């Protein structure tokens, strides 16, 4: 009849109805009542006279702050009583003493600060008690003394500081005890005395500075947890008095040294996780314990694994031994249940074929950051299914393929000196692979090092038009440079400054011509097979030599242009006639070019970035400093060149032959501008270029100045024909 | 105001173990005012340390609480409470008392 | 009458299997007892060549009759919180298992 | 042994179908019934997933046949006939219901 | 260790292993043993000393013929013992008396003929006993007296003749009793005395001549069966002492009169089937019985159904009331559970709309062979789903369609006078229907198509052209012959008679063409109108008369030619008499199909020989035989002119006409005998077209063959032209 | 042949209720030959009606069966059988007798 709901099986629910007092008019025969989420501030004297047959009473969240001592009188049959989330500042000592048949009492989530001495007296049948999320400052020893029949006590989230001796002496029937999230600092010697039936003990999030010696008085422990504490040592035989332990939580502590036989004779332990125990030297002497499923030791100084590991631990499934100083590996035969093996960041230096022999149910193997120097061919043959296998950052000259046809994810990152390549005919199921060197994945599954259009496995160039243009440019440049050099050298015993500069430029173009010829020959050799050659080029000195030659040719061309501009400026400003100075400048141009080339040689990994050997490959150059400085100097030289040439530009000496020189300088500057700007593309994200297109553009820009200059000189200088005719006398 | 807040115990006469005065603001919890035990030891609240004074006439069970110079915060309903057995320490805790009175009103304006 | 189909209150500790989280003590209920009706199995005579479940069966089981879904909030590392769910049984009855 | 325990009884009946007239017979169908000693239980299961599956773990044992034979009866009729088939029980054993 | 099998749960099986003696070496703790299908002839004294803990022993089919009295000694724990199909000529009295704990004893399939008086003595725990398929001659009263704890006894397939008083007096715990396939003739008054706990009693296949009065002593009966007996009467209140009866088997007996209140106050009866109880007049006064699911009364003289039938029997599902003389029907409202209703072969004469109103779960309705004269339109509307509905062989002028859209199978066979047709727009779910009249299913062949009479355009055009040509030629020839002169020569008279006779066939063809034109695209509706109407019969009669007249004229011409070639008689009066008698013969031939019924209506063409064998085999065959035989006389007469091939003046045209007529007649005449000679088969449309074309040809041809081949035709035309001028 | 088929009862002497002679062909059933009860009433088989004769000496329990002019069908093994209690009618039924002898062989050629 009340505004709240009802139930057929003698149950009444009135949660969240906003009641201020207990509901009236309900049936006298009521077995359960719920008044939880109403706003009731007090229970009067005669509150529950109309419900003599109550068995369950709920008042959680009522904002209850007063209980009359006679309010609960007459509820002799009451069995469950909940009062959490109210504002009871203290335990209701007088109110609840009449509940003879009470079995469950919830008082958590309150602001309890004091417990009267005579509290809980007369509660013979009490079996469960909540006191969590209160402001208690010490264990209520005497109030608990009146509860011999208690089965589950929890005192979490309080401000307990220390537990005195014989605190729970009379609670012989207790089987669950929670004490986490307290500020406990010290445990007395006999604090847990008489808790012979305790099965779970929780001590997480406390401030224990030393391991609790009291747990030696617990003979029936099954679960123990003391993580998030400040414990640093588990001296020896700490769990000697707990043969039945199954689960231990100790994985968040400043652990530094756990005893050699700390975990010893624990025949029912399941998981053993120790992290950061630096001072540990030997393997834990965990004899007797033969029921392990996970064994994790990290951050220690363990130098060896015992041979008897899983011939004893036949149930072992996960074995993590990362970090540490494991140098040798004992044969893992008998490890039939091993699913995951982790040995990363160790001193393992080889895997003989007898190491991983005999394992069937293996699933993941980790060997990263080790010093593995060699693996025998059949070392991986014996194992069954494999899904992961990491050998990243080791010294593997060779890597066998037999027995890894079932492999799924493979990681060899950083395995430099692993030159000889893999093949897809054995590795069939992979779709995850990352390899050292470069373009090892041209045969292959999503490959991490996929760099298509940069170092294709098919051929260096690929485009027929690009290859034909490169070959034609190389041949024309070679012929023109040879003819010009021969003519300049045979012209006379003495060469005018302009003639010397022209001869120097023609000689310098020879470097670029040779580089282009070498690139064309490599592409021809790599036609349809470039991939295999690729690494050979990158690892081999050929690519570095080609890149250095290209850089030197560019520097020599820049130096020759600068020398010509300086001579023109001196002529237009003065005459100096410093032939010795001109020779010195010509000689020092070679020194500057050599310095520029050695700049990429002092650094490592510069020329190997791409098969083209270009100083500015796709993406930002790791050697940002020198790479940017060279381009900046090359661009800035144009400012001086323009300042010098302005005198002739305003009148557009150029009277004899300067016309060809100016055109050559302009063409060289224009060709240099695109390639130079491409090096700064990574900084300016607004500009993006496709890999193949960028590669072709760079290749075409590089040869053009050498392809052009001889033609612009001979084809635009009548002095060329004059010298040819004069030197023809040597032929006759 | 010379406000005498008297009490009277009508059940039994022989000295109960502890007798206190408490107060309640409308709708809030019961916090103590004063307590006195069989030996005559006396306890007061911090806000009550000086203004009030708890007395007793044991032979007659008339237990007064004297208030003077009442603060405006002192508007509440006051309860006289008692306890018989000795199994607790005396103090301003509402959960130890066994018998509670109907209380009265003191409106300080 | 301990032999009757009743409800028994028992306390269990709940903790997330692997996350850094604080265990909580919860009160649960368990239907328990012996059904008064005897389990029975009768052979069936069939005149059709098809396959049939050869025996009629009767199996009374003390199982819950009413349930109330409830959930509890745990506190975990980094201040993140997660909710776990369970059913609180309020009454039990014998009912046909099949 | 306790008589209430599951024992194989013997009960005798007759078979006939109205579709085609026959002459009935006497058949000794074995029957299997009793009370399994172990109590019946059902507990809630706590889960951390968003939606629960199978809320209640349960165990309720009833005795059911383990071995049986496809006995055949030549039930002559009218003169056409038929061949009745029934699952003759020989033994009893308690077994988990689900 | 024995050559036979074993079992984990202390059981041993050795069936069919060909053992001659009990197997040795088995475990002493054996709870069950099977030796059934071995060849053992005797059990020695010390047979079962090695199995003190036996609980079940099987020896069925061992061909066992001797048991030592000490053979079964020591088996105090034995509970089950089977000995069927052996050759134990008598019950083993001495052998089995030591089995205190015996509970089940099988002795059937033996050749038992005698039971010692002291048999079964000491079997305190016995509860089941088989004695079937034996040669017992009387009930073993005293041997059974020693079994107060018996729960199931069966004595079937024996030669029991009579049961004495107090036969089963001490078997108060018996709950099952089988006595079928015996030769029992009489039951004494108190034979079943003391059987207060009996639940099933079987008395089938016996020779009871009168209902057993002893069953009044059974207060706990639940199943009773006395079929295949010779019981003829269930006098009154026979089951008065059996309130708990549920099933009664009485459906194979010479039942003649069951009591009015024979089945009365039986509150738990399920099925009530009575067949052939002729003398029954009123409905059974089955008050109290309200748990019926099937009620079947057939072969009786019940003249009415009580109105309170299923307002009382709310559980009734099947109600069969076939045969009998039910004239009126009470409203079946309240029959919510009726699935099947059967009322075939009754005197029901109408179904007013309030009869079948209110039924929901009806599924099948049967009303065949009744005399239903009318059904109101909404009589079928109120019922729900319907799957079958038979109203075959009644006088339904009209049949409503409302409420039968869910109908599946419908049967109106023999509902003649049901002229107006159905339609598929209401009857939508039918795929089973048979209707009176003919081709009523053209809406839902090749003989009476619903589209048109002819259908083929070429056939219709040919028929129209032939009809017009024959009409014109016959009219011209008749006019010329009549105007030729006041006197006509014998040949001229015969020609005029033939031309007149052709007029009948011409008119028949014209009528057929007109009917086809009217029926173009709508023949179906007209079809019945033609068949029921006198038109089709008249057309058939006219065709038969025309054929007979043509045959008579040909015969007269042949007779005149034969007389001329053999003599001259010059019997002009005789010729006139023959011409007159030809019409009489044709009329007799036509009336031959008129005395019989259903002849002309067989097909819309009215042809005397439609598809299939003619029901009037005699006259139909005789007419064709006479028509064919006339050709023999014609050929015999004409042979005189044929040998010289009088034909000198004009006989050439006559001979050709006779030959053409004979050739046309031959195919149609032979088609009438096709049914007898199965070697010949013709398609329906093809046969119809062939018959239609053959019929008109002689009339289409003869006038042309006369005028076109007789210069006398032109001569007479020119002579009579003077009348025009 | 003057074949005397004697018997001897060694258990108890006082006249048993019934004593019969039976015969068995190899592998077939036991069918009776003759029977005699306490009163001296005698029964024979149809095939045995005239050829044999059952006698008795009650005081000594020596019970003879005389055979003469044996038919060739008379090859069998003969058993002497007895019964003590009176709760049955005498006759050639093998199922009523309580004590059976080891029998002997009579091969008529």
């Amino acid at each position: 009849a009340a505004p709240c709901s009802c139930d057929g099986d003698r149950r009444v629910d009135c949660s969240g109805k906003g009641l201020t007092a207990v509901p009236e008019g309900l049936s006298a025969f009521t077995q359960a009542l719920d008044i939880s989420m109403n706003n009731i501030t007090q229970l009067p004297e005669d509150a529950f006279k109309n419900f003599p047959f109550l068995e369950e009473l709920q008042l959680a969240g009522n904002d209850l702050s007063f209980i009359h001592p006679k309010a609960l009188s007459g509820l002799k049959e009451l069995k469950v009583l909940t009062l959490q989330n109210n504002q009871l500042k203290t335990v209701p000592s007088e109110a609840i003493r009449g509940l003879s048949a009470l079995q469950s009492l919830r008082l958590d989530a309150n602001h309890i600060t004091s417990v009267p001495e005579d509290s809980f007296e007369g509660l013979v049948q009490l079996r469960h008690l909540w006191l969590d999320d209160n402001s208690l400052t010490e264990v209520p020893v005497h109030p608990l003394s009146n509860l011999p029949t208690l089965q589950a006590l929890t005192l979490a989230l309080n401000k307990i500081s220390s537990i005195p001796d014989f605190a729970f002496t009379n609670l012989s029937s207790l089987v669950v005890l929670h004490l986490h999230n307290n500020k406990i600092r010290s445990l007395s010697q006999h604090c847990f005395d008489g808790l012979d039936n305790l099965e779970t003990l929780d001590l997480n999030y406390n401030n224990l500075g030393e391991f609790p010696q009291a747990i030696k008085a617990l003979p029936s422990l099954k679960e123990l947890g003391f993580h998030s504490n400040s414990i640093s040592v588990i001296p020896d035989g700490a769990f000697d008095g707990n043969p039945l332990l199954r689960t231990i939580h100790l994985y968040d502590n400043p652990l530094s040294f756990v005893g050699n036989s700390a975990f010893h004779n624990l025949s029912d332990l399941h998981s053993l996780v120790i992290r950061g125990a630096s001072m540990v030297q030997q393997f834990p002497n965990l004899t007797g314990t033969v029921h392990l499923e996970s064994l994790t030791l990290t951050g220690t100084k363990i130098s060896s694994i015992p041979n008897n590991l899983c011939q004893e631990q036949k149930m072992l499934r996960t074995l993590d031994l990362s970090y540490n100083n494991i140098r040798d590996l004992p044969s893992f035969n008998g490890c039939h249940a091993l699913e995951e093996i982790s040995l990363q960041r160790n001193q393992i230096y080889q895997i003989k074929e007898g190491t991983f022999q005999g394992l069937i149910s293996l699933r993941i193997l980790d060997l990263s950051r080790n010093l593995i120097h060699e693996i025998h061919s059949r070392a991986f043959a014996t194992l069954g299914p494999i899904t992961n296998l990491d050998v990243s950052f080791n010294e593997l000259t060779s890597f066998p393929t037999e027995g890894l046809n079932g492999l799924n994810q493979l990681k060899l990152v950083g395995n430099f000196k692993l030159k000889e390549a893999l093949a897809a005919k054995d590795f069939v199921n992979l779709r995850s692979l990352s390899v050292p060197y470069a373009y090892q994945c041209c045969a292959f599954i999503h490959c991490t090092p996929s760099t298509g259009a940069f170092k294709p496995c098919e051929y260096l160039l690929g485009s027929w038009m690009i290859r034909l243009t490169v070959w034609f440019i190389f041949l024309v440049a070679l012929f023109f440079n040879l003819l010009v050099i021969l003519t300049t050298f045979a012209s006379c015993t003495s060469l005018p400054s302009s003639k010397l500069f022209i001869g120097l430029i023609s000689v310098s173009n020879l470097f670029m011509g040779i580089y282009t010829g070498i690139l064309t020959f490599l592409d021809a050799v790599s036609w349809g097979r470039f991939a295999e050659f690729g690494i050979w080029w990158e690892t081999g000195s050929g690519c570095k030599v080609a890149g250095f030659l290209a850089v030197f040719s560019s520097e020599s061309a820049i130096f020759l242009l600068m020398l010509a501009t300086v001579e023109r400026s001196l002529s237009a400003k003065d005459k100096s006639n410093h032939l010795k100075q001109f020779r010195v400048a010509a000689l020092l141009a070679f020194l500057g070019a050599t310095v520029a080339g050695c700049f990429p040689l002092f650094h490592r990994g510069e020329y190997s970035a791409s098969p083209l050997c270009l100083p500015f490959p796709t993406g930002e150059t790791p050697s940002l400093g020198f790479t940017v400085t060279l381009v900046l100097l090359n661009s800035l030289a144009f400012l001086l060149m323009a300042v010098i040439y302005t005198k002739l530009y305003c009148n557009l000496s150029q009277s004899s032959m300067i016309k060809h020189v100016a055109w050559l300088i302009f063409t060289n500057c224009i060709f240099f501008c695109p390639v130079a700007f491409f090096s700064f593309a990574p900084l300016i994200t607004a500009i993006s270029i496709s890999p193949e297109i960028m590669k072709s553009v760079t290749l075409i820009f590089f040869p053009l100045p050498a392809c052009l200059n001889p033609v612009l000189y001979v084809f635009f200088n009548p002095k060329f024909k004059e010298d040819w005719k004069l030197l023809k006398r040597r032929v006759t | 105001g010379s406000l005498r807040l008297s009490c009277a115990a009508s059940g039994y006469t022989y000295s109960p173990y502890c007798m206190g005065w408490f107060r309640q603001a409308p709708g809030k919890a019961r916090e103590g005012v004063a307590t006195v035990d069989l030996d005559g030891s006396t306890i007061y609240a911090d806000s009550v340390k000086g203004r009030f004074t708890i007395s007793q006439d044991n032979a007659k069970n008339t237990l007064y609480l004297q208030m003077n110079s009442l603060k405006p915060e002192d508007t509440a309903m006051y309860y006289c409470a008692s306890r018989t057995r000795a199994g607790v320490t005396c103090g301003l805790n509402w959960a130890i008392f066994s018998y509670w009175g109907q209380g009265t009103q003191v409106t300080v304006s | 009458d301990p032999r009757r189909c009743m409800r028994h209150h028992y306390v269990d500790s709940i903790s997330h299997p692997l996350y850094k989280c604080s265990s909580k003590m919860v009160l649960l209920a368990r239907c328990e007892g012996h059904c008064s009706q005897a389990s029975r199995s009768e052979p069936l005579v069939s005149f059709s060549t098809v396959l049939k479940q050869p025996f009629r069966s009767s199996c009374h089981c003390c199982r819950p009759q009413t349930s109330k879904l409830k959930a509890l909030r745990l506190r975990c590392s980094g201040g993140m919180r997660l909710t776990a769910t369970y059913r609180y049984i309020l009454s039990c009855h014998c009912e046909e298992c099949n």
